[PDB]
């Protein structure tokens, strides 16, 4: 993929986001931006640019469902793919992410080889 | 033990325990409160649970990095007195006599050095993503203490009442896909 | 709304609940129990600063190591590219003609290269000591459950009654002895 | 001091006797053995060969003024060196090890340089 494709990584612990950040800097992605939560993650959505979302499940004042269906249900960010990074593991709420139109889903712990592995299966589905 | 004279018995005072007894037994059982303090009760058997958990990760997020620390320090070791070793030599040859020999010698320990550089830095560089990966533990052990701060708040109201893998998520998505 | 007739008003209701009530009230107030519930309830205050407590060590040695493995990588970096560098260096100068004159400034480059060596060795080396010396966290977090878990058991049979620096430490030490 | 010198580490918490067994390595003392209570920590000074204790506080079976006090009053380990390293604050506490008669007293959390700095002043005094 574009390595100067921009991220988005939601999450509301911040040991969490620059987990990630580091993950994916260790990818070659150094445009990468934080949100802690739905609202301020649509609220940078909105000032455009981003092509590749990873968010958690559960957080604050918009938890991630809530904000997946919010971006496959908006117009101008529908098809953006968006990877799944959270510790829920209720086959009801995979399925439940999954009928929402989640591109990926990872079950936190995570190892760096399984984001980079669905990170690319999103990369190979989606020809970018 | 002269004055008075009709005073309670050991009997009636316990005698009287019971009738308090009942009476609460039955106030909580009518307004039913017996279930409230007892749901109270068996959210304590859970949340030692819980406690026990952050522990778990505490004392392992704890000593996977210390474990990193413990082997990344012998190569930073060992990639440090070479290179002073080295200097070393350097310093020597270029000081004492002219020795070809030694020249060569120098050259060719040096090239070697040089080669194993990135063996020890490599892996001293793979074991601070075991340091960093390692913690992940705070978001894991801070939800858990996300959420058993919010079961400490029932048992607080209850009282209040009373008293005012990555292998299996893929066979899922895949196989009803 | 025809049959029957000598049937309780909404009033006579809620008039019933009121005896419950005071009864409960009393049952406890003499038994004296209306204590023992207000000695756990009291607890909650408490018990959400150690949760908060465990929350701040968390996200505090979290993010220390995460700092150093942060500046630590910069120098595992920068060391072995240039022992990479040079390593090509001399198997060219080697391969290639000989030039007397890039001999001279290979031997006097990696002669550098070898003195630099500790200035990025050591510093790695003692960010590992940041986050091995930072990890304390764990001790310290987990005495804080050890008493909070002695807690939320008092808590429960409160329930099961009513249901069955270094520098001043340095000052003190040495001003009274 | 000798560098052969054996110190005997007890604190409840691997983590802990850990951190001050590399501060010691750190120092040149690899004669390090650990204990885990107040128990167990005399079960080994009765094997002999210890020169130097560092403790800590709180710790089951047998607490560390409880062991500060048996070496104290037992004939053979009497002089034996006590450097506390724990987490109690209170002045009435600092007192009542100094009074069992502590050789030092460090509190957690601690920096390397406090470590030595009292591992030497107990050094010093006992002209070791
Ligand atoms: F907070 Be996420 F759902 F792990
Ligand atoms: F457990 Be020790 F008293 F810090
Ligand atoms: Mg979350
Ligand atoms: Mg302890």
């Amino acid at each position: 993929a574009d390595k100067e494709l921009k991220f988005l990584v939601v999450d509301d612990f911040s040991t969490m986001r620059r987990i990630v950040r580091n993950l994916l800097k260790e990818l070659g992605f150094n445009n990468v931006e934080e949100a802690e939560d739905g609202v301020d993650a649509l609220n940078k959505l909105q000032a455009g640019g981003y092509g590749f979302v990873i968010s958690d499940w559960n957080m604050p004042n918009m938890d991630g469902l809530e904000l997946l269906k919010t971006i496959r249900a908006d117009g101008a960010m529908s098809a953006l793919p968006v990877l799944m990074v959270t510790a829920e593991a209720k086959k009801e709420n995979i399925i439940a992410a999954a009928q929402a139109g989640a591109s990926g889903y990872v079950v936190k712990p995570f190892t760096a080889a399984t984001l980079e592995e669905k990170l690319n299966k999103i990369f190979e589905k989606l020809g970018m | 033990s002269i004055k008075p004279a009709d005073e309670h018995s050991a009997g009636d005072i316990i005698a009287r325990i019971g009738s308090l007894t009942r009476m609460l037994r039955d106030s909580l059982r009518e307004l039913g409160l017996d279930q409230a303090i007892a749901e109270a009760a068996e959210a304590i058997p859970d949340a030692r649970d819980r406690l026990y958990y952050v522990v778990q990760m505490t004392a392992q997020a704890a000593e996977r990095a210390l474990n990193s620390v413990e082997a990344s320090q012998p190569h930073q070791d060992q990639m440090e007195k070479s290179a002073k070793a080295l200097t070393q030599r350097w310093d020597d040859w270029f000081a004492d006599p002219i020795d070809l020999a030694d020249a060569r010698e120098l050259v060719t320990d040096t090239r070697q050095f040089l080669a194993d550089v990135p063996a020890h830095t490599s892996f001293t560089n793979a074991q601070l993503l075991k340091i960093m990966m390692a913690q992940d533990f705070q978001d894991l052990t801070g939800q858990v203490i996300k959420r058993m701060m919010d079961v400490i708040q029932e048992i607080e109201r209850q009282l209040l009442m009373v008293l005012l893998s990555q292998d299996q998520v893929d066979d899922l998505l895949d196989s009803l896909g």
